[PDB]
């Protein structure tokens, strides 16, 4: 950024935690966690 | 009344006779094997 003179280079973030992990299902204005089958490996009877 | 009241016998109908009946039948089970081990994963419908 760039206002007056000054710049401030904002950065990073000292860890790299996310809540939200690599597989993520978003439903009715919620995100869950869960490990969802890829396309294609969709068993019978859960998600997929 | 008084004397000797039994007079006659009547028949009882819609009695309690064999036939067949559809019951249903599950979803198909999935089978995992693994030595001297099956798994089984059940999805029912209605209570089995």
């Amino acid at each position: 950024v760039n206002f007056n003179g000054v710049k401030i280079t904002a950065g990073p973030l000292s860890t790299a935690w996310t809540p939200f992990d690599r597989k993520i299902v978003q439903y009715a204005g919620e995100i869950y966690n869960y490990d969802f089958p890829e396309y294609g490996a969709g068993q019978p009877g859960a998600f997929g | 009344a008084a004397g000797a009241t039994l007079k006659g016998k009547l028949h009882v109908p819609f009695l309690l006779a064999d036939g067949k009946c559809t019951v249903p039948l599950a979803p198909e089970p999935m089978i995992t094997f693994g030595f001297r081990s099956v798994s089984l994963k059940l999805h029912p419908k209605n209570p089995t």
